[PDB]
RNA sequence: UCUAGCGAAACCA
RNA sequence: CGUGGAGGUCAGUGACGAAGCCUAGACCGUAAGGUCGGGUCGAACGGCCUCUAGUGCAGAUCUUGGUGGUAGUAGCAAAU
RNA sequence: AUAUUGGCGAGAGACCGAUAGCGAACAAGUACAGUGAUGGAAAGAUGAAAAGAACUUUGAAAAGAGAGUGAAAAAGUACGUGAAAUUGUUGAAAGGGAAGGGCAUUUGAUCAGACAUGGUGUUUUGUGCCCUCUGCUCCUUGUGGGUAGGGGAAUCUCGCA
């Protein structure tokens, strides 16, 4: 259990921390599992997604779907990938907004930042 | 893929050219290339059993008792493609014998009246150049046909068994050159029996004979209705001496999977409860979690250990179950797509499931990854298919 | 039966709720054009709508002018289902009270058209 | 044995239709056509608790509960509590007639499909 | 964005408001438009096409295939012979109460050749299949009631026929009905409808089977079932053909809901369809 | 201590005492014979004790000595009871000879209620079930009624039989001049 | 002066 | 007897529907009250042994809110 | 070493759960009132996702009606749940300047009202922990517990069917 006294168990206290985050931590929290493939790839279990790359999503209504992220809505601790949308009654296009612990990444867009996130967190990266 | 069909509702087959990924539910899919009836005989004469000898010839059961060889052609669909065209060339009649069937309808667990079929339609050799197969009747009735020098069948023996015969299976393992030939089978309340005929086909001889297990939990009677049954190989370690040298395993009615070890005996040292409540179970066939191919042409798993054993079923519902040799549930397969009760399902090259059942759906999955392959509407029952070559032609 | 019966629905309609509740009792149960040229009657104060409760026979107009809208409404939509006109006589008609503020008093009125039925000789 | 009840209907305060405010409940005034409750109208102790049935009943959760009135099956009988979910509950019908003990309230949240 | 409930409530609703007012404003102006040139109100309801359920429908090959060896078939599984009339038997379940009496003494004058037994404790199907079968019975009909309510069918035809659950949902009894009516003895036309799936069809011809054929034209009455949505719906009316050229109507006897909840090979044995609340979820694919 | 024991249960928390509505008591001890938690009847307040109690299928006498109330694992003796009644019976008075008349009275009432359990429940394994039990889904139900009321209102079939009794009636299907129709208006659709 | 529209409060075992 | 909260326990109940509401539905209590059916409903809640209290309402021309009649009346800037 | 209802931060609660708790959970010292000093409210909950109702039509406009989304509009930006007072319609009954209850009974309407269907003895045949022979195994080592193989009911006997 909570060892620090540091740290506190507050359940006002986090609800407060959660939905006043600023963006940067958000994209911390908006964190996705890779996957068995990657895992085996880099050794490393979970990453902040971002949109360039590639998921599939192994929960919800459209459960066994994929793509490439379309963006990433930080404001709704959300994240639209292409593709998984619903068609409106008048035809257009909206995407569910999805949520990257429900995700998991098939395919990484590495970058320069993202390779050397990847070498700090100890990964075997190729 | 090629794939043929019997055709219940229609009394016939259907020839199937059709790529990986065919789905005639969605018309944004891919559909199949060409779908051919055959033989369309009435309702009263559905093709029961299809044995396809390498091409040029399949071996049809009938309803009324006739076994039918029929020449296969191939011809130009006028991507390009042949399609295939069958001809009849020998036919040997009169095999069933519904009299005993009438007259165990008194004694008999299912609520309509008992009709005899041809169960089992198969060589009776390992090797090849055999030309003598077996016919099994649900009447007990086993006949040996012969294919002609003049390529006509010819029946060569008829000789009995106990009344209803659900299913018997042969065993093709080891020692193909001795002269000993083994099968088993049973029924409803009729247990499951060992028997050797002679290689001259004049004479069998019941072998061995299994026990019931003692009384339940209720202190009631197991009631007796294997269904389904597949052959491993035999004990390693020491023989026991006059026990006999057979490891097998089946499926009953009442959501029972029973081991047999004849070095054991008779009893079962192995019966496990399978679904809650004695579900129905239909048929029974084996697998590589992997896709791989570890059984015979007649599907004998080709092992000795009984925990790599793992199989498939369904019941009288629509479920496709696969489980190991213990029990557990590896999964559901399929369950999300078919809508009927699946009659016939049969591991394809280790690697595919033909299924095709009241669904009027033949649906091509995956062994191992567990996904949908092919899906085709058929119109019609379907109670036996037979897969050909793959074909991926555009 | 939905089938043959259409419907009409005002809600938070700023009128006198006891004047729309008489004019409402006062035109029940009857073939819709027939109570229509009654309304028309009523703004020409040729009959008046009679008051049973809330008093003896006045001619409130603002009813009347929403109701008649209403009717119009239903007429409209039975004919967009399909009705006929002959036979469709109002059977349900209810005015309940709108929320007061959002002093007023206004009012949820709300009716449904019928076509009236015919029977069928029996044979033999 | 033959129930006696001493009071079919009910003990209700003085003037509770005169006020929609005032409830229903037994509360002492603080004529003598209204009936008031008092220890004379205490219920014979053999009779007491008894259905029509001729049991006592008594509130089951769950099987464990149902085992309990293994022994006792002629004196008491079960009846299933009102937040029992409907997988549960066909299990304790099955249960208690195999025990053969009276279910008060069968058919609760249940029906017979096919 | 205003997360004030009476400023956020009272801005929505003056949005409302002035979107409402600017689409009354233009369709009268379409309106004035379309008074003056017909077309192009022709070329708007051609151009937009008001969706509905029953316009969008998941696409099934069952619908508008012919059925293989239908004739064999129908002979086989259903009592469709002009020659053999059918032997109907009404097996009301084990302690019926009084209301599926009531029903079964409808359903008397619905079927023909009917006959009705009370069913007694211990007899199993077998053996009432067996005895129905010695009396040459080619369809049962069991009425399942629960809690005085008749809340299931089930249909079997005899020589190895298949066997069909349905549930009945919604049942309105005549008395009740405004638009009475009074049936006579005349044999009634029939109406299906929607019944234009593989499995629809298949439960089209089962109701073919079910009711009485040669109807009396004489005695002009007619029932019906028809298909919406996995819902079939009961009733049975009476005929005037008018000089207007539309039919007048007379519901005459009682209606009620039915829903096809299993589909099964034989009797009882193997189960060829099933209804679950997961297909209920798809909401599109309306299983006939 | 097993007085000062039942007095602890009594007066205070027995974890398996159960409260009924007429105020009498009930323990949810396994071995408790009969149902109550009275001062006999508690297996945790006395040290001799015994129990007719069924393992899947055999009926066991459960013994419990003072000899061994430390080790709780190799607390209870077992006997397996025979399928005579009249043995059991009498392997019950034996293995309780010089022992207490409540708990011969007791385990025997016991067993003879087990045994007869057990024989309802091969009538009933035997007995043939045509209905099965399923409650209905709130949810389930609410869909159905209002999807009900959405294809009866939906398909508007009044209509759409006067389309096709219009529809067999122009197609033929009825003959020249047919009982249906009147002769002047056939001709009008002539 | 009438109709129409709008429309109270005092008080109320 | 009832209410909020707390310790222990019932490996208590619960999205196959908790709590709450309605119930010209049944039952048990002398009563305070409790139990179940049905309907509605959507996410928590109970029994027992104890602890603790902001713990039980018809009134106080009590407080606050809602709704009547008065009354379509008075009357027309009584607020617009 | 002490005080600290302020500041800057933390961490907790047998505290209150939107008439409570700060006046203020919300654009609260706000709107508003007062010339001013000052006084000072009310106001939380759509849904998992707005997917917030395309399109047709009535309609000045407000509001509708078809239609559709949604698991649920028995969730439609008046929105969780939705009590009472009070209102409208329909049905039933009663009344004619009738007020209420208590007891007791009819009449009318209405509801509940076996998943009850077994036991005892005898008999037929079959099966198994029944019989016989051959074992294995756990200790609480006994008035024990589990378990295998083959044979038999030809005879007996128990249980089951
Ligand atoms: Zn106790």
């Amino acid at each position: 259990a909570k060892q620090s006294l540091d740290v506190s168990s507050d359940r006002r206290k986090a609800r407060k921390a959660y939905f006043t985050a600023p963006s940067s931590q958000r994209r911390v929290l908006l964190s996705a599992p890779l996957s068995k493939e990657l895992r085996a790839q880099y050794g490393i279990k979970a990453l902040p997604i971002r949109r360039d790359d590639e998921v599939l999503v192994v929960r919800g209504s459209k459960k066994g779907q994929e793509g490439k992220i379309s963006s990433v809505y930080r404001l709704k601790f959300a994240v639209q990938v292409d593709k998984v949308t619903k068609e409106k009654v008048n035809g257009a296009s909206v995407p569910i907004n999805l949520h990257p612990s429900k995700l998991v990444i098939t395919k990484l867009h590495l970058d320069k930042d993202r390779k050397a996130l990847i070498q700090r967190k100890g990964g075997k990266l190729e | 893929m090629r794939l043929l069909v019997s055709c219940v509702d229609s009394g016939s087959i259907k020839e199937v050219l059709c790529n990986i990924g065919t789905d005639t539910s969605v018309q944004s899919a891919l559909q199949p290339f060409h779908v051919a009836p055959h033989l369309a005989e009435g309702l009263k004469a559905y093709v029961d059993r299809m044995w396809v000898i390498s091409e040029d010839e399949a071996i049809l059961a009938r309803n009324s008792g006739v076994v039918e060889l029929v020449k296969i052609s191939k011809h130009l669909k006028e991507p390009k493609f042949d399609i295939s065209e069958f001809e009849i060339t020998s036919s040997v009649s009169d095999l069933f014998d519904d009299a005993k069937l009438e007259s165990l309808s008194s004694k008999s667990v299912k609520r309509t009246k008992l009709v005899d079929g041809f169960v089992t339609l198969c060589p009776i050799k390992k090797d090849s150049s055999n030309n003598t197969f077996v016919a099994a009747t649900k009447s007990g009735l086993l006949h040996i046909i012969k294919k002609g020098e003049d390529k006509k069948l010819i029946k060569l023996a008829s000789l009995g068994l106990k009344a209803p015969v659900e299913f018997l299976q042969l065993y093709d393992l080891e020692d193909t050159d001795t002269d000993k030939y083994i099968f088993a089978y049973g029924g409803e309340e009729n247990l499951i029996k060992l028997v050797e005929i002679d290689s001259s086909f004049q004479s069998l001889k019941q072998i061995w004979e299994a026990k019931n297990v003692k009384n339940d939990r209720l202190d009631m009677r197991v009631p007796v209705w294997p269904m389904a049954l597949r052959f491993l190989e035999p004990s390693p370690g020491k023989t026991e001496k006059g026990k006999l040298n057979y490891q097998f395993a089946a499926i009953t009615r009442w959501s029972h999977l029973t081991k047999y070890s004849t070095q054991h005996g008779r009893k079962p040292f192995a019966q496990i409860d399978l679904l809650p409540n004695r579900e129905p179970l239909s048929q029974m066939e084996v697998f590589d979690a992997k896709g791989e191919n570890v059984v015979s042409s007649l599907g004998n798993f080709q092992s000795e250990t009984f925990n790599e054993l793992n199989v498939i079923t369904t019941d009288y519902k629509k479920n496709v179950f696969k489980f190991d040799g213990n029990g557990r549930m590896l999964g559901k397969v399929g369950r999300d797509d078919i809508t009927g009760s699946s009659t016939y399902i049969h591991v394809h090259d280790g690697k595919y499931l033909l299924q095709g059942g009241l669904d009027r759906y033949v649906r091509i999955f995956d062994i191992k990854t567990n996904k949908m392959l092919v899906k085709v509407y058929v119109g019609s029952r379907i109670n036996f298919i037979v897969m050909l070559d793959d074909v991926e032609i555009e | 039966n939905p089938a043959k019966s259409a419907s009409a629905r005002g809600s938070y309609l700023r009128v006198s709720f006891k004047n729309t509740r008489e004019t409402a009792q006062a035109i029940n149960g009857w073939e819709l054009t027939k109570a229509q040229k009654y309304l028309e009657q009523v703004l020409d104060h040729q009959r008046a709508i009679p008051f049973r409760r809330f008093n003896k026979a006045r001619w409130p107009a603002k009813s009347v002018k929403f109701v008649q809208g209403l009717l119009q409404n239903a007429a409209a939509n039975a004919e967009a289902k399909g009705l006929d006109a002959t036979k469709l006589y109002v059977s349900h008609i209810q005015v309940n009270q709108a929320p007061k503020q959002r002093e007023s008093s206004p009012s949820h009125i709300e009716l449904v058209v019928t076509e009236k039925e015919e029977a069928v000789a029996k044979a033999a | 044995p033959k129930i006696v009840k001493k009071h079919t209907k009910k003990f209700k305060r003085h003037h509770s239709d005169r006020y929609h405010r005032v409830a229903e409940n037994w509360r002492k005034q603080k004529r003598g056509n209204i009936s008031q409750p008092k220890i004379g109208y205490g219920s014979n102790k053999k009779t007491k608790f008894l259905s029509p049935s001729g049991h006592k009943t008594f509130l089951v959760a769950n099987v464990k509960d149902l085992e309990t009135l293994t022994m006792h099956t002629k004196t008491y009988a079960a009846e299933i509590a009102h937040n029992i979910s409907a997988k549960n509950r066909v299990v304790i019908l099955a249960r208690a007639k195999a025990l053969g003990i009276k279910v008060t309230n069968p058919k609760g949240r249940l029906a017979l499909e096919a | 964005n205003i997360t004030n409930k009476l400023k956020r409530q009272e801005i929505f609703a003056d949005i409302k408001h002035e979107k409402n007012k600017e689409r009354h404003t233009m369709r009268r102006k379409r309106a004035k438009e379309e008074r003056e040139n017909p077309e192009l109100r022709e070329q708007r309801l051609k151009e937009n096409v008001t969706q509905t359920i029953e316009n969008t429908r998941v696409y099934d090959e069952t619908i508008n295939k012919e059925v293989e060896g239908d004739e064999d078939d129908l002979m086989r599984y259903f009592n469709s012979n002009s020659n053999e009339p059918p032997k109907i038997f009404l097996t009301t379940n084990v302690n019926a109460k009084k209301s599926a009496y009531e029903f079964a003494n409808i359903l008397i004058e619905i079927l023909p050749n009917v006959t009705f037994v009370k069913r007694k404790f211990g007899y199993k199907l077998k053996e009432i299949s067996d005895i129905c079968i010695k009396r040459n019975f080619t369809d049962i009909v069991i009425i399942n009631e629960d809690k005085k309510k008749v809340t299931g069918l089930t249909f079997i035809h005899l020589p190895e026929g298949p066997t069909f659950y349905f549930k009945l949902s919604s049942f309105v009894e005549v008395k009740k009905i405004v638009g009475h009516g009074r049936p006579t003895s005349h044999i009634p036309e029939l109406i299906l409808n929607n019944f234009q799936t593989r499995l629809g069809q298949t439960v089209g011809r089962l109701f073919q089977s079910i009711l009485p054929q040669n109807p009396d034209i004489e005695g002009r009455q007619v029932i019906t079932l028809h298909n919406q949505r996995d819902y079939i719906f009961f009733r049975r009316h009476r005929y005037v053909f008018k000089d207007n050229e539309r039919v007048g109507l007379q519901e005459l006897g009682p209606q009620f809901t039915l829903k096809l909840k299993r589909l099964q090979r034989g009797i009882k044995e193997e189960t060829e369809w099933e209804h679950k609340p997961e297909m209920d979820k798809e909401k599109k694919k309306f299983y006939l | 201590s097993d007085e000062i024991v039942w007095q602890v249960i009594n007066q205070s928390f027995c974890s398996h005492r159960i409260k009924a509505p007429n105020g009498q008591n009930f323990c949810r001890n396994e071995y408790n014979v009969t149902g109550l938690c009275t001062r006999q009847s508690c297996p945790l307040a006395n040290s001799k004790y015994a129990t007719v109690k069924c393992d899947n299928g055999k009926l066991y006498l459960y013994m419990k000595t003072p000899e061994r109330a430390h080790t709780p694992a190799k607390l209870w003796e077992r006997i397996k009871l025979s399928k005579n009644y009249t043995k059991a019976l009498q392997q019950i008075d034996e293995h309780l000879l010089h022992w207490s008349k409540f708990f011969r009275h007791k385990c025997k009432q016991r067993f003879t209620k087990l045994t007869q359990v057990m024989i309802t429940e091969r009538r009933l394994a035997l007995r043939e079930e045509e209905r099965h039990y399923v409650g209905v889904a709130p949810k389930v139900k609410r869909r159905e009624q209002n999807r009900e009321r959405k294809a009866l209102v939906a398909a508007k079939i009044e209509k759409a039989i006067e389309k096709e009794l219009m529809d067999r009636l122009k197609s033929g299907a009825y003959g020249d001049k047919p009982l249906n129709v009147d002769e002047k208006v056939w001709k009008k659709i002539m």
